[PDB]
RNA sequence: AAGGGGGCCUGACUGCGAGGCCUGCAAGCCGAGCAGGGGCGAAAGCCGGGCCUAGUGAACCGGUGGUCCCGUGUGGAAGG
RNA sequence: ACCCGGUGAAAUUGAACUGGCCGUGAAGAUGCGGCCUACCCGUGGCAGGACGAAAAGACCCCGUGGAGCUUUACUGCAGC
RNA sequence: UGAAAAGCUAACCGAGCCCGGAGAUAGCUGGUUCUCCCCGAAAUGACUUUAGGGUCAGCCUCAGGCGCUGACUGGGGCCU
RNA sequence: CCGUGGUUCGUGGAGCCAUGGGGGAAUCUGGGCGGACCACCGCCUAAGGCUAAGUACUCCGGGUGACCGAUAGCGCACCA
RNA sequence: GGGGGGAACCUGGGGAACUGAAACAUCUCAGUACCCAGAGGAGAGGAAAGAGAAAUCGACUCCCUGAGUAGCGGCGAGCG
């Protein structure tokens, strides 16, 4: 009756979502070790008191307060000012 | 095969277990049973004719006890038996048992 | 891995323990693998060599 | 007090729940079971402490560990029960395991190991075993530790 | 009749003093040649089961 | 410089792991720092594989090398 | 078959005070809306509707349902 | 048993009838009975021989604890 | 020794008790057993049989019910 | 001297499947239902070739406990 010669689909897939992005913002208080940015490549660069992991993850090296900075052509940086 | 007239041996139920695969003993994964089923195991019943009091007697026994049949003849030699029917005699021999 | 990129253990020549496991290409680098490596048993470093996985 | 005077305290005796007795009760029709599905049926669900709808269960995906024993079963070893000095206050003079058991402390068929928690009184405690710290702590407060081998 | 201990749980898991439920980390039985040292090491430890699944397992070990 | 060449090398470490990302579970991911014994560097330092994101498979059952913990009256052995 | 005397069942039936049209509404309304129509009760007739009766659709799909049959599906048993 | 239709074997035979295992099993359908008061959902995610069924989470409710932390709004950084 | 049963034991390191098949002793300086096997240290005396009580049940007799009260209680209060 | 009957209980010879495993074959159901032989107010068992770790116990049976332990187990369901 109805269901005639239809077709198929040579594609139709995707990968899992990877939850990338900034994870702590300017002014947020953070413990040393806190993840600050998940990223691909240096969309952000590590600054004061901030280290970078093998997959470009940015984390705090000290307890402190997160601070952002756009230095134009030198890129964007995440810092952590320690607290007295 | 029914019952051995000497030993009372008779057929019993026994399983046929079917296995598969390498033994753990030989560093295999281990045996796997693919089936269990019942069969029977019969006594090795055999026929032993024999002549007691000149009359010919015939026993049906496991092979295991055949020599015991010949022991009985040896022992019934010290016995009044004549003019007895073959059944009469056999019943008497088994009484020696 | 593959028939050609194979797995293997590194065995300490001093005390014969295998302390590391890795790989190699058999075609490319066909010789046994010689390498210094820390031995937890000997508690020093040691020349370890390849050993069939 | 009369037989009529007798009654329980409030709360001591609640009326049991009775589902399926009509609209006003609050448990009618479905009888708190909702609509349809395995769980609503008499008999109901597979044991929910384990079953997960047929996926490999969380319990069965964890790995087994340590000696699991094997036939012909377990090996009888001497069992040791600990007791601390802190629970030796209610004693004077000798302190045998025989006392310690006749006291609700030392569980029967257990050998006596003195542990070091709490402070010590100078007494003759007789045990099958002593904590490193307990031994010396008792010796410091002057007491007399004797080791049984029976 | 009286409840039976689930021997599968009894062989995989422990109830700590406070009723925590611990097990070995999964994922170390094999395929390790290319697993990092860190990973093989961290999986060497025990871990506390999440509360929901933990409390299901405790019910299984009732005479524990 | 994450790219191209060279020198020396094996950290493609062992024992850990504050703190977080992710997340129903179980998984997955990043990680400073401490100790051991090393590499390269005058040094500060960097090194617990690879510019990063795929290259994978829980548990059960068994194999192989260690260890020498249990081992049914005791010592071995079998087996764990 | 119809009428009179005699005897006298049945499937079915929520209750019924049970009209038409055009709309409407779970999309095919005696039962909702707006109109139209219709004094009360029967008898002999016709079958358009009451998605009329009957049979918890046989088709279709679903169920980690059942059964019969097939084989170089798996495993087993008889037999040889 | 069948001059073959899976025919027949006590009025329905692709496996007779009776009693028994037996309250087989039914993730399905149906049914589940007095009253008033307070609160009040969900029809989503993940895995699932799973897809009209489940396990964990989400949302409801009750008790105990905490005590201004809440939705929403004003000011201000940062992220897109 | 081979094939099996029993036991918590599903071939397992698989003893012990039982035995359908094959081989096949000894009479105490002998045999079996204490979970492969061996040594040691021990337990027991196979291949003949009998034996009360304590236990099980309720056709039958009695006694008693926060047991039923003629759609209940046995199928049957009655000519079941 | 036997034969045959007896509500259930008892020993022995033979012995299922539905079901559970959310499929299924090992496993489970269960040595259950059932068939057969026999015993008797009981029947079975019973005076160690025992237990099993103590230099111990001392026929058997029955109850509580040991214990859902030790173990068994597609090491699953479960069994014990
Ligand atoms: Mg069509
Ligand atoms: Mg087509
Ligand atoms: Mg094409
Ligand atoms: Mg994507
Ligand atoms: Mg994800
Ligand atoms: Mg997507
Ligand atoms: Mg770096
Ligand atoms: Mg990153
Ligand atoms: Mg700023
Ligand atoms: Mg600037
Ligand atoms: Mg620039
Ligand atoms: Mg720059
Ligand atoms: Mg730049
Ligand atoms: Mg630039
Ligand atoms: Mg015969
Ligand atoms: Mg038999
Ligand atoms: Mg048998
Ligand atoms: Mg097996
Ligand atoms: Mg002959
Ligand atoms: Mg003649
Ligand atoms: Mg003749
Ligand atoms: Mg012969
Ligand atoms: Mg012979
Ligand atoms: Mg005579
Ligand atoms: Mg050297
Ligand atoms: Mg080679
Ligand atoms: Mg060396
Ligand atoms: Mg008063
Ligand atoms: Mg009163
Ligand atoms: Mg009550
Ligand atoms: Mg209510
Ligand atoms: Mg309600
Ligand atoms: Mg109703
Ligand atoms: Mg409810
Ligand atoms: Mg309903
Ligand atoms: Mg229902
Ligand atoms: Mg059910
Ligand atoms: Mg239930
Ligand atoms: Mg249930
Ligand atoms: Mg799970
Ligand atoms: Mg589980
Ligand atoms: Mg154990
Ligand atoms: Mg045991
Ligand atoms: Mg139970
Ligand atoms: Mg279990
Ligand atoms: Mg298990
Ligand atoms: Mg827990
Ligand atoms: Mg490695
Ligand atoms: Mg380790
Ligand atoms: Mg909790
Ligand atoms: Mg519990
Ligand atoms: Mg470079
Ligand atoms: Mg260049
Ligand atoms: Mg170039
Ligand atoms: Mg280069
Ligand atoms: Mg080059
Ligand atoms: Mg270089
Ligand atoms: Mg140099
Ligand atoms: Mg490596
Ligand atoms: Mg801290
Ligand atoms: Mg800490
Ligand atoms: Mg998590
Ligand atoms: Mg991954
Ligand atoms: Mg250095
Ligand atoms: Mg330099
Ligand atoms: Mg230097
Ligand atoms: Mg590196
Ligand atoms: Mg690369
Ligand atoms: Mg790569
Ligand atoms: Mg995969
Ligand atoms: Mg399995
Ligand atoms: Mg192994
Ligand atoms: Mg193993
Ligand atoms: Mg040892
Ligand atoms: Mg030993
Ligand atoms: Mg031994
Ligand atoms: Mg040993
Ligand atoms: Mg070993
Ligand atoms: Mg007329
Ligand atoms: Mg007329
Ligand atoms: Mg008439
Ligand atoms: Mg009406
Ligand atoms: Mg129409
Ligand atoms: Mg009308
Ligand atoms: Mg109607
Ligand atoms: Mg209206
Ligand atoms: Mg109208
Ligand atoms: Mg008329
Ligand atoms: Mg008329
Ligand atoms: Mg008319
Ligand atoms: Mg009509
Ligand atoms: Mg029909
Ligand atoms: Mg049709
Ligand atoms: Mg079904
Ligand atoms: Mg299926
Ligand atoms: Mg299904
Ligand atoms: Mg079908
Ligand atoms: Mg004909
Ligand atoms: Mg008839
Ligand atoms: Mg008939
Ligand atoms: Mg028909
Ligand atoms: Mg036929
Ligand atoms: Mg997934
Ligand atoms: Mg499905
Ligand atoms: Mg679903
Ligand atoms: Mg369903
Ligand atoms: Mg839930
Ligand atoms: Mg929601
Ligand atoms: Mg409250
Ligand atoms: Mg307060
Ligand atoms: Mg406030
Ligand atoms: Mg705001
Ligand atoms: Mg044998
Ligand atoms: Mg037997
Ligand atoms: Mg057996
Ligand atoms: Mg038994
Ligand atoms: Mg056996
Ligand atoms: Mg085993
Ligand atoms: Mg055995
Ligand atoms: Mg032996
Ligand atoms: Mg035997
Ligand atoms: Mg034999
Ligand atoms: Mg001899
Ligand atoms: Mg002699
Ligand atoms: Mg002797
Ligand atoms: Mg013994
Ligand atoms: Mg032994
Ligand atoms: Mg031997
Ligand atoms: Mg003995
Ligand atoms: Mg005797
Ligand atoms: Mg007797
Ligand atoms: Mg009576
Ligand atoms: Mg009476
Ligand atoms: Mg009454
Ligand atoms: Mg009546
Ligand atoms: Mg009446
Ligand atoms: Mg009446
Ligand atoms: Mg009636
Ligand atoms: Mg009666
Ligand atoms: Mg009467
Ligand atoms: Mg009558
Ligand atoms: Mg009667
Ligand atoms: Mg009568
Ligand atoms: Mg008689
Ligand atoms: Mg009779
Ligand atoms: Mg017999
Ligand atoms: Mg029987
Ligand atoms: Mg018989
Ligand atoms: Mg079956
Ligand atoms: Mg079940
Ligand atoms: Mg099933
Ligand atoms: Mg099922
Ligand atoms: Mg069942
Ligand atoms: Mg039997
Ligand atoms: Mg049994
Ligand atoms: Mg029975
Ligand atoms: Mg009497
Ligand atoms: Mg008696
Ligand atoms: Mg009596
Ligand atoms: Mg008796
Ligand atoms: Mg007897
Ligand atoms: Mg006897
Ligand atoms: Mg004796
Ligand atoms: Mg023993
Ligand atoms: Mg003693
Ligand atoms: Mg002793
Ligand atoms: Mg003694
Ligand atoms: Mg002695
Ligand atoms: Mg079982
Ligand atoms: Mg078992
Ligand atoms: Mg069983
Ligand atoms: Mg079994
Ligand atoms: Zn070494």
């Amino acid at each position: 009756a109805h269901k005639k010669g239809l077709g198929s689909t040579r594609n139709g897939r995707d990968s899992q979502a990877k939850r990338l992005g900034v994870k702590r913002y300017e002014g947020q208080v953070v413990r040393a070790g806190n993840i600050l940015v998940r990223q691909r490549g240096t969309r952000f660069k590590p600054g004061k008191n901030v280290g970078m992991g093998r997959d470009f993850t940015l984390f705090a090296l000290v307890d402190g307060v997160v601070e952002f900075q756009d230095r134009g052509r030198l890129g964007r940086y995440v810092h952590v000012r320690p607290l007295a | 095969s029914k019952v051995c007239e000497i030993s009372g041996k008779r057929p019993i139920v026994a399983n046929s277990i079917q296995r598969r695969g390498k033994a753990k003993r030989e560093g295999g994964v281990g045996k796997k049973t693919t089936g269990i089923s019942k069969r029977r195991q019969y006594p090795n019943l055999q026929k032993v004719r024999v002549r007691v009091a000149g009359q010919e007697i015939t026993f049906r026994v496991a092979a295991s006890h055949i020599p015991k049949v010949y022991e009985l003849v040896e022992r019934a030699k010290g016995l009044r038996l004549e003019g007895l029917s073959p059944k009469e005699i056999k019943k008497e021999l088994l009484k020696l048992l | 891995a593959s028939e050609v990129r194979i797995k293997l253990l590194l065995e300490c020549t001093e005390c014969k323990r295998r302390n590391y496991a890795t790989e190699k290409n058999k075609r490319n680098t066909p010789n046994k693998l010689e390498l210094r490596k820390y031995c937890p048993w000997c508690r020093k470093h040691t020349v370890h060599r390849e050993v069939k996985i | 007090m009369k037989l009529s005077d007798l009654r329980p305290n409030p709360g001591a005796n609640k009326r049991r729940k009775r589902v399926g007795r009509g609209p006003g009760s609050g448990h009618g029709k479905t009888a708190t079971r909702g609509h349809k599905g395995q769980k609503s049926r008499s008999g109901g669900l597979k044991d929910p402490r384990r079953f997960e709808g047929g996926r490999s269960t969380t319990l069965m995906r964890l790995p087994k560990r340590g000696m699991q024993g094997q036939v012909p079963g377990e090996i009888k070893r001497p069992r040791y029960q600990g007791v601390n000095l802190k629970d030796l206050a209610r004693f004077e003079g000798e302190v045998t395991p025989e006392l310690l058991v006749r006291a609700g402390l030392l569980k029967k068929g257990y050998r006596l190991k003195i542990l070091g928690e709490g402070e010590a009184k100078p007494l003759k405690v007789v045990a099958h075993a002593f904590s490193k710290s307990a031994l010396e702590k008792l010796k410091a407060a002057g007491g007399e530790p004797v080791l049984l081998e029976a | 009749p009286k409840m039976k201990t689930h021997k599968g749980a009894k062989k995989r898991v422990k109830i700590t003093a406070s009723g925590k439920v611990v097990a070995m980390k999964t994922g170390k039985r094999h395929l390790n040649w290319q697993k990092s040292g860190k990973e093989i090491r961290q999986k060497g430890r025990k871990f506390v089961l999440a509360k929901p699944e933990a409390e299901r397992i405790k019910l299984l070990l009732p005479y524990e």
